[PDB]
Parts: C-alpha cells; structure tokens; sequence
RNA sequence: UACCCGCAGAAGAAGCACCGGCUAACUCCGUGCCAGCAGCCGCGGUAAUACGGAGGGUGCAAGCGUUAAUCGGAAUUACUGGGCGUAAAGCGCACGCAGGCGGUUUGUUAAGUCAGAUGUGAAAUCCCCGGGCUCAACCUGGGAACUGCAUCUGAUACUGG
RNA sequence: UUAGCUAGUAGGUGGGGUAACGGCUCACCUAGGCGACGAUCCCUAGCUGGUCUGAGAGGAUGACCAGCCACACUGGAACU
C-alpha cells in the first residue's frame, strides 16, 4: 500500500502462462502420430472421441483431437496440429487440422467445409 | 466489391424504401414491402439494442451502395473531422460522385449512376472521373460527356428526377446534362428517419 | 505521532463541520494561519483568531448555509509521505473551478486561481469545495 | 413528454414446499429530458405487471439535477454498494458515451454530452442508484456562490 | 568531402528529391548535415516544383562543400527563374 | 563560466586524492516520492588540505587517473 | 509505360463463416448420451432453431474462417486507480540499527520546489492546414508537437541543510 | 533460493607510451578503491528515433525507414 513500500518493491504484473505451450508461439506444428485411439469424456458427456498422440517436430509429445465424422489416420501418419482444447476431454489441448499433410478432409461435408478440409463439390 | 443480388430484399429487411429501383412503380406492387424476406418474414423481431444499431447502419450502407470496409473508413474520417461526427458521416456519403450523379438525375438509381461513372460517361470539371467514391467539392461541375449524352437511360433518369423532390445544393441543367455541386448539403437537407447517432454508437463501443 | 498538523487542521475542520460544530480550535502555526486566511477569503469559513503568545491556539469559526456545511469536501493533497509540487501551467482546478486548490508559492499561500494569475507554481497543500 | 426507459428485466425465484416459485423484476427510469430523473423497481409474477409497477415507482421518487446546457457542471463520482461510478462533462458533439445502465439514466435526464464509466460491480440496480445520486449531489456554479457568500465572476 | 546533392524520396515512378548537405561517403538517403532545398521533377509547374535556400547553399560552398551536376543545374535554372 | 559541484568528504585517506559525495533529492519517476540519491566522485586534492567531513566545492577537469576527472576548487566548511 | 481513341459482346470474373444465449440471423428431415458440436455457459436417450444434410436467413466479400501473437476491456499489480474482522491478505509478541516520517519560533542557506532567459531535443513518423497522382492508399510544402535535458539569472511559502 | 568484491587492485612520485588525458605501462611508495542508493556472481539482451495498444497514466515492443554500436567461418595477431 505505502508509497514507500512500492518504491522498495514495484507493482509486478503476473506473466500469463500459456494454454498451448507445445506450439511455442507457432500457428501450427507438424508431428508424427504415435498412437491413434478413442477415449471417453467427462461428466456429463459420453462418447468415443477420436484423439491421437503426436510427437511434434520440436520434441514435445501431446494429445490432439481429430474432429469431424470419420477419419483415416494411423500410426506414422504425419499431421498438422493447431491450438484448441477439447473441453470434456481433460489433457486435450490441441486440434488436428483436417485436410493437411496425411490428414484427409471430412467425407461428404457441405456446411463449414473449410473447418474440415473439404474441397468445394462440383455442382 | 458490389452487392449484386436481389435489391428489394434489402428494402424489405430494413422496413423502408431504399430507392434501389427507379420509382416508376409503387414498391408494394413489386414486392411485399412490409414483410422481411424469407420463410419467417412474418415473424417479428423482438430486437435487441445492438440489433437496432446494426440495422440502421445497414440501412444507410444499403442506400449508398457501400460495403463495410469503406463505410467504416467513412466513419473514421467523420470522427476525425471537426463538428458533429454523425452529420460528418452523411456529408461524406452525400459527396460521393455516384451519389451526386444520381441526385442531378443522370441515373435512375445510385446503381445506375455508379455504372455511368465506372463506364467513363461522367466528367468533373470537363475531366473524366470514373471512380464511384470520388469526393465532389463545392463549385464542381459534373456533366454527362458528349458521347454519353444521347443515352436514353439519361433522359429517362432526368424525367424521374424532375418528379422527385429537387435537391437545394445542386444546380442542374437538364438540356446540357451538366450540373453544379453548389455546397455541401446541411443535415436538414437529408431525410429525418436516418438515425446517424445510432451508427455513431455502433462504431464507438 | 503528530507528523502532519495540516492534515490535522483539514480534519478538525472536516469533522467538526460534519458534527455541525460552531467552531474548531487547534494548536496554531504560521502555515495554518496562512491557509485559514485563504479559506476565509474564499468564504469557506466565517473568521479566525489566534490567542495566546507562548502556546498560540488558533480558532476557526465555521460556516453553514441551508442547514448544510459550506465545506463539502476538504482533502490533503501533498503530504509528508509524498510531496506534490506543480508548475504554473500544471495547476489543478477543483470542480472545474467551482472549488479551489490551496497552493504554497515563493510569494506565500494562495489559491490555484491566484497563483495561476501571478505566473507561479508551488506545493499543492489541499483541495476544498 | 416524460421519457421512460427499461434498463433490465430479471427472473428471481422463491422456494416453497411445492417447489420453486418464479417471479420477475424490472428496473426502469423516467425523466423529463431537462434535469429531472427518477428510477423505479417493481416485482410481479408476470413481466408486464413488473415493468409497469416500476414506471409507477419511477414517476414519483423523482429528483432534480442542476444541468448545464445539456451537460454536467464538473466531473462527479458516485457510489452505491458494489458500484463506483464516474462522469465527466464532455464538449459539444460527443453525445453520451456510457454503459447501458448509465446511458438510460443520462438520456432521460437530459445530459446531452458526457463521458461516463462504471467500476467494480456493474449490477444495474446499483449502478443506476449510484448515477442518480451522483447527479443529485452535483452542485451548481450558483449554489457554491450562494454558499461562499459571493457573486464574483464565478457567478 | 562535404557535398550538396539530391536524396531521392517520393514513391516508385514518382521521384521527389530532397536537396541535402552531407558527408559524401554516407549513403544517398542516409545521414546528412543540413536540408537546404527540394526538387520535384514531376511538379505540374502550374505551381512551384523547385525550392532552394540559396543563402545556406552558398555558405556551405564558401566552406568548400561541392555540388552535384544536378544541383549545379537546379541552381542555374532557379537563378534564371528569378 | 564556472560549472561546479558541492558535496562532503567521505574519505580523505588517499595521497592527494579524496572521495566526495554529492547528495540531491529526486522525484521518483513512477511513485512520485522524493528520494535521496548520492553520487560519489574521486577528486584531486593536491596538498591534501581537505579533511573528512569537510564540505567542499569541486570542478570537472581532464582525467587525472583511471577514476579522477575532478579536482578541488576550495573548502567551504570543516570539522563539524 | 501512364494516359487518350477505336472494335466485339453481359460477354471472361463470387466465395467464406455464421444463425441456442452472450450475438445480427429459424424451420423441416436424419440421428438418438450414438455420430458428433463446443470461445464461455453448455448441446446429444424420439418435437434437437446447438450434431449432420437441406430450404430460408444474418454477417463479410476477393476474400472468409481457424490457429498463433501484443495491448485493450482487466480498477484483475490499482502512480493516476484496490485491498487485508467473517471473502486471498496483520508477522504469535516485544525491543531495536539502517531507512522513511517528524511539534513550534527566528535568522541564514537556496539542494528540493517555483519563474524567466538561452542552447539543445537529427530527419522521417504522429497531429493540423494546404499541394500532386482520375479518387484512395501513396507522395509532398509549412506548421504544431517532441510534455525532455542542460546552463545562467531570480523568487524563498513549503521540504532539506 | 547470489553479500560481500578488488594486487594494476585505489591513489602518489618518476621513466616509458599514445595523435591525445589517463595504471595505458613499468619501478618505487602510500593502503587504498567498490558495495544494501545492490557491488560481486548468475540469467537474459544490441541501444535509440519510434512501432502497436490505451481517454490518459501505463502495458507490450525495437522487421520494413533513419541514427549509433558490434560482428564478417571460430579463436588470436598485427602489417599497410
Ligand atoms: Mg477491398
Ligand atoms: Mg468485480
Ligand atoms: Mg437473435
Ligand atoms: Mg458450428
Ligand atoms: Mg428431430
Ligand atoms: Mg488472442
Ligand atoms: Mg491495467
Ligand atoms: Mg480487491
Ligand atoms: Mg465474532
Ligand atoms: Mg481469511
Ligand atoms: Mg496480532
Ligand atoms: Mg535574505
Ligand atoms: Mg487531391
Ligand atoms: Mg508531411
Ligand atoms: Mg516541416
Ligand atoms: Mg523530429
Ligand atoms: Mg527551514
Ligand atoms: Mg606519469
Ligand atoms: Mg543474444
Ligand atoms: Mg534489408
Ligand atoms: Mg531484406
Ligand atoms: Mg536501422
Ligand atoms: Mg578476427
């Protein structure tokens, strides 16, 4: 409180701790698929959510979501990951970029295609 | 860069005539003017405070044929300028060449006037100006160039114009197809069911 | 201990005023007497006196209007723990000029208004409205 | 000619044997656009009964503020429970730049040009309470002159 | 040595020169000692286009500053204009 | 044109030198409190006439040693 | 090359995200705690405006979304501008060096503080009024600003000696 | 969650030395010099005009333009 006190010990803003450290302030990172599996989510939800463990080009190894309905990914699949947690999946803090590198687009999508790596259908 | 779709939809959504057609017709004989477009047009919007601000800004934009980026820049300039920002916004819009071309009656619509401009049919001070957003100044003389003078669009455009209220700040010679931007319009010259302060509110938050 | 007698002065005023007291009294000092002078001259108190020679007791006659205290706020600005000085072109004004700031200059204690008009800056002793 | 503005509607709930009883609250302000402002707060099982009870309260319980050509005399601070409030007389042309709760109060009041900001809890019922009192305690170049016993230039 | 010359500002295809006194070794658009005129080769010539503080130019020459071929021309041109 | 400093003698031990401390008040850049700051200067005292505690007037001159760029002008007050 | 004239024909030139609340935009069909969505709350077990398709609509537009990143809102490190009985926060208590602060009068000093003058504070940038490219971006004239530093000369109420 | 640091060290004399003042260097002499107003040690980093943000005070930052510095495969050296 005292002026004297601040003069001895200045106000010191807290440094923000990141939510996607594996990215190291990069917009995406590349990595190899270590395990490709499903996992169940947290109260109150229930499903078999597709996730993968991925060793990134910078050594970090993280779990990443594989959004969309259907995917053709396996071990040694080279994928691109981006920031973005999965809320009912604790530990999951990244998303896989559908339709980049070895990851295919979602099949048969018509709405929100660009978020699922899907070309515009000839029509 | 231009809105090219159906036009009366825009009027219908904003709840008013936006003069996007010549005016040869009662607008209610061309569309269901008092009902929004779509399956749920009859539905009433219990409309939020943000909503009324948005729609008012859309209304003005749709009147003048301006997309968001340019219109935002228009707000920025109105703000920077001295005097009331809301009124400055309307001065800037009303000083556009496509607009002035419309007000002198050379085009049936601002869309038509804009085409006149783009297609090198309009001169300012005997000099060809072909960009729609060219800011016109007091004492400027805008004219249909000689070769564009026999276009039947222009004659019809001047006829309709003669049937609209006649703008004070423009002196138009229909014979010569030239006209003079005498002065910037005051606020009082422009329609009173435009709520600029809402647009000003939308862009300050 | 009693390390700021001016805050003490401000406060004795403020509290007796809040307590609808007719007058307040405190150990005197030239600097208090210089401030009391400004208050009176600007009509925030009736009048004042100092009594005694060896242990001078200063007395301020407070002022009331609509069964209200004339002094609405009275606050210490500069203080022993943080001296505040301003230049002529930096002189604060209270309530957009409706109140006053008491300023101490090379030419003695006066209001922000006075010091402003006389091309001076000084230590900002207090605000009063 | 009185101007009235609905600031917030809210659902509260009361618990009994049978379960929860839901009701509504309404917070409003009426003003004369020329220096008079009242706020009201009503409760009712249905929203219309609540928005209506409040106007009724807002019409009486109304106070005067010493405006100055559509703007304030001097900067002012207001406080009530969680809400610290601050207002400034802006130059002409600016209009009212302020939060929703305050804007409604200032608009109906007739304060044409002001800079405002709410600190701490923006709880609408206490924000408006704090603004009204701020404007109300706001004194006038004439009353300070009266107070100080002098009609100098400052009058 | 010290030289009086044109530092080319303006934009692509629209040259605009700032006449400057400087140590000849510094880059053309780099460190200079004093600015002393400008030269618009693209001026409409309806109004101005070439302005030189001839008093300070001469002062610097008097102290041995050299002068560009192009500034030496401007000075003869401006001396002719008035 | 006689630029000068005033300070007091904190050390007089060295042969023909002295350490002088110049103290001043300074507004704190962030928190506004006025803080004491001190500047110690190695100064030349040919003849060693300056005693510790003395108050002395000094001036800036050319380098006299790795750390001396100041010399004594005169003593002001002494032996408090 | 800029720019100007001529020829052909609407001819070669529209996509992206969103529509449960925050937040502008709603319906049907499919699915049925699955498949899936999800910035935050939170959606999904038979009427789902929240999943996926469709029709309709909203917002942007040669871009539109997602991710990354700084500041903002955050008065959420609070100098301006916060707190510590019960919410995070009074050291279990006392003595006390350094340090911070210090009652009242006179004289003195003139470091702090205040005033003025002078020099400096590169240009560009920012801002103001103009000028030039068809407009704008852009380029450019002049100004104002650089809220700072330093020297000298004063003022002496307050702080320091 | 670094409290003590320092023998060319701090100063003096004299010789040498540089374009020039100087422990720059050498001999001799004195025993100093720095440090809680943060020395020493450890981590990080080119500095500025300015840039972005913010009503402001601040916060963050130092591509592009301009000024200063430093470097030229790594460590060292001088010659012209
Ligand atoms: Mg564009
Ligand atoms: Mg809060
Ligand atoms: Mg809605
Ligand atoms: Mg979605
Ligand atoms: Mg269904
Ligand atoms: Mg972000
Ligand atoms: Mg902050
Ligand atoms: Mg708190
Ligand atoms: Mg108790
Ligand atoms: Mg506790
Ligand atoms: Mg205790
Ligand atoms: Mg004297
Ligand atoms: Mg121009
Ligand atoms: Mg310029
Ligand atoms: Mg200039
Ligand atoms: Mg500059
Ligand atoms: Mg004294
Ligand atoms: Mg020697
Ligand atoms: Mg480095
Ligand atoms: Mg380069
Ligand atoms: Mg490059
Ligand atoms: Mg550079
Ligand atoms: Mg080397």
């Amino acid at each position: 409180a005292t002026v004297n006190q601040l003069v001895r010990k200045p106000r010191a803003r807290k440094v923000a701790k990141s939510n996607v450290p594996a990215l190291e302030a990069c917009p995406q990172k590349r990595g190899v698929c270590t395990r490709v599996y499903t996992t169940t989510p947290k109260k109150p939800n229930s499903a078999l959510r597709k996730v993968c463990r991925v060793r990134l080009t910078n050594g970090f190894e993280v779990t990443s979501y594989i959004g969309g309905e259907g995917h053709n990914l396996q071990e040694h699949s080279v994928i691109l990951i981006r920031g973005g947690r999965v809320k009912d999946l604790p530990g999951v803090r990244y998303h896989t970029v559908r339709g980049a590198l070895d990851c295919s687009g979602v099949k048969d999508r018509k709405q929100a295609r660009s978020k699922y790596g899907v070309k515009r259908p000839k029509a | 860069a231009r809105y090219l779709g159906p036009k009366l939809k825009l009027s219908r959504r904003e709840g008013t005539d936006l003069f996007l057609k010549s005016g040869v017709r009662a607008i209610d004989t061309k569309c269901k003017i008092e009902q929004a477009p779509g399956q749920h047009g009859a539905r009433k919007p219990r409309l939020s405070d943000y909503g009324v601000q948005l729609r008012e800004k859309q209304k003005v934009r749709r009147i003048y044929g301006v997309l968001e980026r340019q219109f935002r820049n228009y707000y920025k300039e109105a703000a920077r300028l001295k005097g009331n920002t809301g009124e400055n916004l309307l001065a800037l819009l009303e000083g556009r060449l496509d607009n002035v071309v419309y007000r002198m009656g050379f085009g049936a619509t601002r869309a038509e006037a804009r085409q006149l401009v783009s297609h090198k049919a309009i001169m300012v001070n005997g000099r060809v100006v072909n960009i729609a957003s060219y800011q016109v100044s007091p004492n400027d003389v805008v004219s249909i160039r000689e070769k564009a003078k026999k276009q039947s669009r222009v004659k019809a455009a001047l006829e309709l114009a003669e049937q609209r209220e006649k703008p004070t700040w423009l002196e138009v010679d229909a014979g010569k197809m030239e006209g003079t931007f005498k002065r910037k319009p005051e606020r009082s010259d422009l329609s009173a069911d435009i709520n600029e302060h809402l647009i000003v509110e939308l862009y300050s938050k | 201990s009693m390390q700021d007698p001016i805050a003490d002065m401000l406060t004795r005023i403020r509290n007796g005023q809040a307590a609808n007291k007719a007058a307040v009294t405190m150990p005197s000092s030239k600097l208090k007497v210089a401030i009391a002078n400004v208050l009176k001259e600007e009509g925030f108190i009736e009048d004042f006196k100092v009594e005694g020679d060896t242990k001078p007791e200063l007395e301020l006659t407070l002022k009331y209007f609509q069964g209200k205290a004339v002094v609405e706020s009275i606050q210490r600005v500069s203080r022993p723990g943080l001296r505040i000085y301003k230049r002529k072109d930096e002189l604060p004004k209270v309530m957009a000029g409706l109140g006053i700031a008491v300023v101490s200059t090379s030419k003695g204690v006066m209001t922000d208004r006075a010091a402003r008009q006389a091309g001076l800056g000084g230590e900002i002793i207090c605000y009063v409205a | 000619e009185l101007q009235e503005k609905l600031i917030a509607v809210n659902r509260v709930s009361k618990t009994v044997k049978g379960g929860r009883i839901f009701s509504f609250t309404a917070l409003t302000v009426v003003g004369d656009g020329n220096g008079r402002v009242g706020f009201g707060y009503g409760k009712a099982r249905e929203v219309p009964a609540a928005i209506q009870k409040a106007m009724e309260k807002a019409r009486r319980n109304m106070i005067n503020v010493a405006l100055n050509n559509g703007t304030l005399q001097h900067p002012v601070k207001g406080v009530h429970t969680g809400s610290r409030v601050f207002m400034q007389p802006a130059s002409e042309g600016t209009g009212i730049i302020a939060g929703g709760a305050m804007r409604a109060v200032l608009e109906v009041a007739g304060v044409h040009n002001v800079l405002a900001k709410a600190y701490g809890s923006t709880n609408p019922i206490n924000v408006v309470r704090a603004t009204i009192d701020g404007l109300e305690n706001m004194n006038s170049p004439e009353m300070v002159a009266a107070k100080r016993g002098k009609s100098v230039e400052e009058i | 040595m010290v030289t009086i010359r044109l530092a080319r500002h303006g934009a692509k295809k629209r040259p605009f020169y700032q006449v400057v006194v400087a140590d000849s070794r510094n880059a053309r658009n780099g460190r200079f000692i004093e600015r002393v005129g400008f030269f618009n080769p693209i001026a409409s010539e309806k109004e101005e286009g070439t302005r030189l503080d001839l008093d300070r130019i001469a002062h610097w020459v008097g102290q041995g500053a050299t002068i560009s071929d192009r500034v030496a021309a401007l000075i003869k041109e401006v001396n002719k204009a008035a | 044109k006689i630029r000068t400093l005033q300070g007091r003698v904190v050390s007089d031990k060295m042969e023909k030198s002295i350490v002088v401390a110049i103290e001043r008040f300074v507004k704190h850049p962030i928190y506004g409190k006025f803080i004491k700051r001190t500047t110690k200067l190695h100064v030349h005292d040919e003849n060693n006439e300056c005693g510790i505690g003395d108050v002395v007037e000094i001036r800036e001159c050319r380098p006299l040693s790795k750390t001396k760029s100041w010399t004594l002008v005169r003593v002001v007050e002494k032996a408090v």
